[PDB]
RNA sequence: CAGAGUGUAGCUUAACACAAAGCACCCAACUUACACUUAGGAGAUUUCAACUUAACUUGACCGCUCUGACCA
């Protein structure tokens, strides 16, 4: 055997549901590439419409106006209610709910308890024999609590390593210490069920990440989690 | 960043004018479309025989 | 009947098992200013220097003018940069900059270019009318 | 190809051209921060993959002949972008028919 | 000369010249990007092949879709019958890439979703397996390969 | 009467002339030289020197090279060249910032065309 | 089994001064998988019926 | 936590001084796109003193890397 423990750890990310809002800089050069846009474009049906109507009325068979239908197009846009871009729970600042943070990617973080003490940590579990290292990142689905989820696995190689030693107690020839592998997949569809929620996971994004994580291990994991 | 590849423009030399407008899925999610006519909205109806 | 060269081969650095994903040149600036170095160099097959180059001495010349002047680098770089920036700082020197409508003066130019390298210049203009050849050989 | 659909051309004062050409500057320098982040977040995760796989071989030579395999199941993969809004869990559109033409 | 020691200090022809997907790196990877709006297609797929190049990607070509015309229909106010409401254009971008090993697929897969625009659909497919590879050559081209043949 | 050294047919660029007036324009700098034909240098102007540098907002654009033309054109009368040739690609050539660069030589005094090699 | 004849002839690359049983052999000279076979110690040509 | 090692924007055995250079990189136009080209943009000596030229030599200060301490 080997003095190092395998565990083979996931890092399920949610994909942005919404758009990151424009920077400052970027609306003013989209307004600009639309104004462009206008000015080196042809007249189109429409525009055509209301020239001919306003040289027709001057003078003087369209039962509809240009000017008129327009009109009909934004009453029923103002009766339709769009979606709240910032959700409930992002002002209840719930970080249990994949509804929050629609924009920014979240991931996954479970506490567990070793030495008699909770630790934050992504979900792993140990490297068995007949088993390829990947599926056992697969296999951590299957030990969560009440979980219905579909995972989009990329690649099989491992997006991180992390080594710790036990510190001096329970240190041992046959067990010096352990080296897990940090395996990434997106969360398709799908989400935890709601007899634990609080306790058992959270969701929060890189920046909001080193909260919960320790200073070692958030070294390896801002490493291989993206924020873009 | 979606917005790394997002803001542009027309690259021809001859089109016709478009307007930004939002176009609602089946579910109420909405997307920001060039459309021909400058209707403030656009909502997919549901197919009936996809039912 | 051959014969092994007598020096490193022009493209022998070149390796040819990857050839597929090797950088090209997709250019010709970027070949013709890589084919003007390599012809300044020296070569051991028969090149159009050896011929009609003008043939040197390989010993240095020497110097016999006064001492070059003693200016610390560090003081001199700072004093630039500061310039630089209240010049870019401007907006009617931009605009201008940005119009092709700015302009040197050529009098101010020439007055710093006597003081800094100008010297220098003048010797390798003298160089090539050859009066260090003929009146100091 | 008719030109009764050109539309005038209105001359741009010279603030406009100025606005313009000073906010084209800007944007070079915003999209230069872009690739640089990008740029430093994929050499970031391929440092990271390779000395990953480098710290596998020693514990287990076996598991890194597995991990540098390709995956069958990874493709065909589909990912929809992003929304204006979210979806509304309580919303009835309307009825309608789609046809299409090619 | 042949005899003398700068033989072949002309030669140039082994410079220039002289699918099957492997364990280890996938074949050929066709990207699809299915996007209502024309210029987001156009603008994702330059910055997916402006990607490949500086990843030392191959790109094999980069090619446009059919347009296809989709009409929608709204059921009339009080009524049975359908009428016209709005026209809906689909625009797809292909750009064809090879070379991609499965480790570097992982990277690179999430870097480009990360990018993608709103309204627009992300579509990676292998169509080796219907080749179909068969494209106009140039004269040169020809007398090479037929000369091989002779 | 001096010969011009004839030939390089079949290469680029060519080698008859006595002086000739080659432009290096780089990523950060622009450099104008007027070189010999057997290599030697005659005279420089190039935007490294303070003396350019402090009067340019940019040291890569048209003005700037419009400003070494006028810079080296006062240097040639003063070296006594007065015939050099410019030896263009087709896509420099066609570049509004050599055109410019030729302009300033011309309005210095300078012509880009050497009087013809007299042979009787 | 071997093929009396080749499907589609081919014109060879090797000079038309063929030497082609004369002089050491400069190919298949080494074992490659088994470890017998039968060593050519001259020069001809081997037919279909060979 | 010490121990050594190390120092120019991404790279470089570019930097004698006349001078912080060359390439790589970014935007726009041209291209379906890439590429070329044209037209633009951002850049750096870890910081201090040492008889002074010290990006160059010394140490400090500093950051970084590496190996152990530390470690779930």
């Amino acid at each position: 055997g080997s003095p190092w423990r395998l565990l083979g750890a996931l890092c399920l990310q949610r994909p942005p549901v919404v758009s990151k809002p424009l920077t400052p800089l970027q609306e003013e050069m989209a307004s600009l590439l639309q104004q462009i846009e206008i000015e080196r474009s042809l007249y189109s049906d429409h525009e055509l419409r209301a020239l001919d109507e306003n040289q027709r009325l001057a003078k003087k068979q369209d039962i509809l106006l240009a000017q008129d239908l327009e009109d009909m197009w934004e009453q029923k846009f103002l009766q339709f209610k769009l979606g709240a871009r910032i959700t409930e729970a992002d002002e209840k600042n719930d970080r249990t709910s994949l509804n929050r943070k629609l924009d920014r990617n979240l991931v996954l973080l479970v506490r567990e308890k070793f030495g008699d003490q909770d630790v934050w940590i992504l979900p792993q579990a140990e490297w068995q024999p007949g088993e390829t290292l990947r599926g056992t990142a697969e296999r951590t689905l299957a030990t969560l609590s009440e979980n219905n989820m579909e995972a989009k696995f990329l690649g099989n190689a491992p997006c991180g390593h992390y080594t710790f030693k036990f510190p001096q107690a329970m240190r041992t020839e046959s067990n010096l210490g352990a080296k897990v592998f940090f395996f990434k997949a997106l969360l398709l569809t799908g989400d935890f069920s709601q007899a634990g929620n609080k306790g058992h996971h959270v969701w929060v994004t890189k920046d909001e990440l080193g909260d919960y994580l320790k200073p070692k291990y958030l070294a390896q994991v801002r490493r291989f989690v993206s924020d873009l | 960043d979606s917005s790394r590849a997002s803001l542009t423009r027309v690259h021809r030399q001859a089109y016709a004018r478009l307007y930004p407008v939002l176009l609602v899925k089946q579910d109420g999610s909405t997307i920001h479309i060039r459309y021909r006519e400058p209707r403030r909205m656009l909502a997919m109806p549901i197919d009936l025989d996809t039912l | 009947r051959r014969t092994p060269p007598l020096g490193p081969m022009p493209n022998s650095d070149i390796d040819l098992s990857n050839l597929e994903r090797l950088e090209k040149y997709r250019s010709f600036d970027r070949y013709r200013r890589r084919a003007e170095q390599e012809a300044q160099a020296p070569h051991w097959w028969r090149t159009y220097r050896e011929y009609f180059g003008e043939k040197t001495d390989p010993k240095e010349k020497i110097d016999i003018g006064l001492p070059p002047p003693k200016v610390s680098r560090t003081q001199q770089l700072l004093e630039r940069k500061q310039a630089i920036q209240e010049l870019r700082a401007n907006v009617e020197e931009e605009r201008a900059a940005r119009l092709r409508t700015a302009s040197v003066p050529l009098d101010a130019v020439r007055a710093e270019w006597e003081r800094t390298c100008g010297p220098y210049h003048k010797q390798r203009l003298a160089e090539y009318y050859g009066l260090y050849r003929d009146l100091f050989h | 190809l008719d030109k009764a659909r050109e539309r005038p051309q209105v001359e741009l004062t010279f603030e406009e051209t100025e606005r313009r050409a000073l906010l084209l500057k800007k944007w070079s320098l915003y999209k230069q921060q872009e690739r640089k982040m990008e740029r430093d977040t994929i050499r970031a995760m391929l440092e990271a993959q390779q000395e990953a796989l480098e710290e596998l071989q020693l514990e287990s030579p076996k598991l890194h002949a597995e991990a540098i395999k390709r995956d069958p199941n990874l493709f065909p993969f589909e990912k929809e972008g992003p929304h204006y809004t979210p979806p509304i869990p309580n919303y009835q559109p309307p009825e309608g028919r789609y046809n299409d033409i090619t | 000369y042949k005899t003398k020691p700068t033989h072949g200090i002309g030669k140039y022809k082994h410079l220039i010249k002289a699918n099957l997907g492997t364990d280890y790196e996938y074949g050929v990877l066709n990207i699809h990007l299915t996007a209502y709006d024309m210029t987001l297609a156009e603008s994702y797929a330059q910055y997916v092949h402006n990607l490949c190049n500086s990843l030392s990607i191959k790109v094999e070509e980069s090619y446009a879709m059919p347009t296809k015309t989709i009409e929608v229909l709204q059921l009339q106010d009080q009524g049975s019958k359908m009428l016209l409401d709005s026209v809906l254009t689909t625009h797809e971008r292909v750009v064809q890439i090879s070379g991609l090993s499965a480790t570097f697929a992982e990277i690179f897969l999430e870097i480009i979703q990360s990018s993608l625009p709103e309204g627009v659909r992300l579509s990676v497919k292998e169509h080796t397996e219907e080749d179909f590879k068969g494209r106009f050559k140039a004269r040169p081209e020809l007398e090479e390969l037929l000369a091989k043949l002779k | 009467v001096a010969r011009k050294e004839r030939g390089w047919r079949t290469v680029f660029p060519s080698r008859e002339f006595w002086h000739r007036l080659r432009v290096i324009r780089t990523q950060h700098h622009v450099e104008a030289l007027v070189e010999h034909q057997n290599g030697k240098v005659v005279v420089s102007a190039s935007t490294r020197e303070w003396a350019i540098k402090k009067h340019l907002y940019s040291t890569r654009n048209v003005v700037a090279c419009e400003s070494i033309g006028r810079v080296l054109a006062q240097r040639c009368l003063e070296a006594g060249i007065n015939f050099m040739v410019y030896q263009p690609t087709p896509w420099e050539a066609a570049s509004d910032s050599m055109k410019r660069l030729q302009s300033a030589m011309t309005e210095g005094g300078v012509v880009l065309r050497e009087p013809q090699r007299i042979y009787e | 089994f071997i093929e009396r004849a080749p499907l589609v002839p081919k014109v060879r690359r090797e000079p038309k001064n063929l030497s082609d049983i004369r002089g050491p052999s400069t190919e298949a000279t080494e074992f490659t998988e088994g470890n017998f076979a039968i060593l050519a110690l001259g020069g001809g040509y081997l037919h279909w019926g060979h």
